[PDB]
């Protein structure tokens, strides 16, 4: 009976070394936060094992009662075990731990018991990513301090400059990374790109190109109210793209002495 | 353990009382591990709908062995066993329910390790056996795990009745999706379409009823085909407003759970209204 | 049948009060049974003998309805009550 | 039609729940029920689905109740249906 009530204890080091290493700013900010709001559930056992050293101090409390009173933690912590050593298994940062949360969360579609645990741990990783993303669909800002965030910036002004020889803002400034989309954004991933783009390029010249309205993105599971948000800011911005080719940098004209 | 011949103050009589006891506590720890061993996340062998029809065996498991705790350490001896007759028997009906249970017996062998029913073929045998034992003590625990497995099924009816999504891990839903779809062509659809009205010839007449299983098909390529063809006042993808998802023990009969699925309806008729060859495409301009 | 069950249980509750018990006390608080077993046993030996089909059970059991005894009566009442059961319930659906 | 399936459902569970068969009360519960649905269903029949119509048409087809049609009839079809 003490070694069908052990592997909480395995699954409760192992999980805490995880929470540890990978608080590191190196890991990236997603990793950063599925840590974070790991931590809490270990605050929360703590808890409970402070209740039950309470009924073992009354002498109220056996080894066969202890066992029952366990079970509702240890499924949460064999989920949160067997996800921390994926995540760490599959050297995922960025989206790529963004991804695997929106898969397992689908694994389990009928527990209900671990389900809840895996939604949660979503709701809480996907902030920062939503923010960042945020940032790119309503203003051609790519903050990104890591190497994280789907599309990129390089900076390819060294070679066009004076003249820009390759197109470069239509051809090869503004790209996207492949394994770095969180496979629920998929559907919509060149549509992001094309969205904070065609920002850009209004945004490079002094005019400003703001929204009506910057609406706030969270993850959320069977809602696909992000996906709407997607299209509706690149609406808005495909359109206020004729409202600075044709008002500042004028196109009409330029065509016209050409 | 038992004692046999000597033993100490245990005549023969004690030994057999404990063996019907230890009948139970063998189903009972036979039970534990088939439902204990979990997903592991890499499941393939069996569905997700067997990995909810053991996440719910386990909550009876918990109760059960709550009910285990639950007897006072001070009884009689033969109070226990009178006591927990009645469990005793309703679990070993329930190990017999699984193969697993019903194999190791105490009468045959472990050899003959009866393949339990994987995905539709499981839901559709768990309700059969739902009618034929609907009448006994035992059905309300057969209307608790078919009320916990059905969930899965409802889901999928959703993401391929509301959306056009197509979504599947071991394609244990009937409706079978490919990437001859991707194609995006006339042809390669008759190797894209959907597993038979039955799978192969089972058919879940507990969820499709024969009814649904040619209407969800319809439906469902349906709203893909509008959807991709381009965003329409009446659907545009989501923009739908507020679709609610839906998807005696029974003082009607059990086979009245078709209202529960009635909703269904709703949407195919907005769908077929809403067409998408008539209207929408000018088929007949064509 | 669970009446005897809790009736033998409250015997062995009194006898773990009492260390020395004679069998005529045994006899005396299991002597209402005595007269129902019986009773019974032509309930369930008619069944077998006759592979009695169906709802013809019913009318057998309720033949028997008309026992004598007031305790056997009740009893096999309650059986009747249960397989009804099944019966409206099959009248349930059709109906 | 209508939906009183659930509420005569709930009539024969109190029957169920009755220790000792009542003759009397089942008679009235499958009457009472059999009033709103065998005889209701009557009312269904002849009202929503009208039998009137369908037994005019069968005495003017079956029985010759349409005397000028089946007369032209035999006119213009009396070779074909010679031969």
């Amino acid at each position: 009976l003490v070694h069908r009530i052990l592997p909480v204890a395995a699954s409760y080091s192992a999980v805490t070394r995880f929470i540890e290493e990978k608080s590191s700013f190196e890991y990236g900010q997603v990793n950063h936060a599925l840590a974070a709001a790991m931590r809490t559930l270990v605050k929360e056992h703590l808890i409970l094992v402070s209740q039950l050293e309470q009924l073992h101090r009354q002498g109220l409390l056996s080894l066969q009662k202890l066992w029952f009173y366990i079970q509702p933690a240890m499924r949460t912590m064999d989920i949160l075990a067997s996800l921390a050593t994926s995540v760490d298994k599959g050297e995922c940062l960025g989206g790529s731990t963004l991804s695997l949360l929106h898969d397992r969360s689908f694994s389990y579609t009928g527990d209900s018991q671990a389900q809840e645990l895996c939604l949660y741990l979503t709701k809480a990783a996907s902030a920062p990513y939503f923010e960042v993303l945020e940032k790119w669909i309503y203003r051609g800002i790519i903050h990104d301090p890591y190497s994280e965030f789907m599309v990129e910036e390089h900076e390819l002004r060294k070679e066009r400059i004076q003249e820009d020889y390759n197109d470069k803002y239509w051809d090869q400034r503004y790209t996207i990374v492949q394994q770095q989309i969180p496979s629920f954004l998929q559907k919509m991933a060149d549509k992001i790109l094309s969205t904070g783009k065609y920002l850009n390029v209004v945004r490079e010249c002094g005019h400003d190109v703001t929204c009506p309205v910057a609406k706030e993105i969270i993850y959320t599971l069977k809602e696909r109210a992000y996906v709407e948000q997607i299209e509706k800011a690149f609406n808005y911005a495909s359109k206020v793209l004729l409202d600075f080719l044709m008002e500042e940098k004028e196109l009409v004209a330029h065509l016209r002495s050409i | 353990k038992r004692g046999v011949h000597v033993s100490g103050a245990s005549p023969e009589s004690i030994s057999s009382l404990l063996s019907e006891v230890a009948e139970y506590g063998t189903c009972y720890t036979r039970l534990s591990h088939f439902s204990l061993q979990p997903v592991l996340d890499s499941l393939y062998s069996k569905g997700l709908v067997f990995q909810a029809f053991t996440s719910g065996l386990r909550r009876y498991l918990q109760y059960y062995r709550a009910c285990v705790l639950s007897t006072p350490p001070t009884l009689s001896l033969l109070t226990i066993g009178f006591l927990f007759k009645k469990l005793g028997r309703q679990l070993r009906y329930l190990a017999e329910l699984c193969g697993v249970g019903a194999v190791l017996p105490g009468t045959c062998g472990g050899g003959p390790r009866a393949a339990f029913p994987t995905g539709v073929k499981l839901l559709s045998y768990l309700y059969q056996e739902a009618l034929h034992n609907c009448s006994n003590e035992h059905y309300p625990v057969l209307l608790s795990l078919l009320k916990t497995s059905c969930e899965p099924y409802t889901r999928f009816i959703h993401d391929w009745v509301y959306s056009g999504v197509f979504r599947d891990a071991y394609g244990e839903f009937m409706i079978q999706v490919n990437h001859e779809y991707l194609s995006f062509r006339d042809k390669l659809y008759w190797t894209h379409g959907y597993v038979l009205i039955s799978k192969e010839v089972e058919d879940c007449v507990p969820v499709f009823l024969k009814h649904i299983a040619h209407d969800i098909y319809v439906c469902g390529k349906t709203i893909n085909l509008l959807k991709l063809c381009c965003p329409r006042h009446y659907l545009c993808w989501s923009d739908v407003p507020v679709p609610r998802i839906s998807v005696e023990l029974l003082t009607l009969p059990v086979l009245m759970k078709r209202s529960i699925t009635a909703p269904l309806a709703a949407h195919i008729s907005l769908v077929n209204k809403a067409d998408y060859f008539f209207v929408e495409l000018h088929l007949e301009a064509h | 049948l669970q009446p005897y069950r809790q009736a033998l249980l409250d015997l062995e509750q009194e006898f773990l009060g009492d260390p020395h018990l004679s069998i005529s006390h045994v006899n005396y608080f299991l002597d209402q049974f005595q007269l129902l077993f019986p009773s019974v046993m032509v309930v369930v030996e008619q069944i077998k003998s006759q592979k009695i089909h169906g709802c013809q059970i019913l009318e057998t059991v309720y033949k028997h309805s008309c026992g004598g005894l007031p305790p056997v009566r009740s009893a096999l009442e309650k059986i009747l009550a249960v397989c009804h059961g099944v019966m409206y319930k099959q009248l349930s659906a059709w109906m | 039609l209508k939906n009183q399936e659930d509420t005569f459902a709930a009539e024969l569970h109190r029957l169920k729940q009755q220790p000792l068969f009542s003759l009397v009360d089942f008679e009235q519960v499958v009457d009472r029920i059999r009033s709103t649905v065998a005889e209701h269903l009557w009312k269904l029949m002849v009202e929503e689905s009208d039998l009137l119509g369908q037994l005019k048409i069968i005495k003017d087809f079956y029985l010759l109740g349409r005397g000028e049609l089946f007369q032209a009839f035999i006119d213009t079809a009396q070779h074909m249906l010679k031969t």
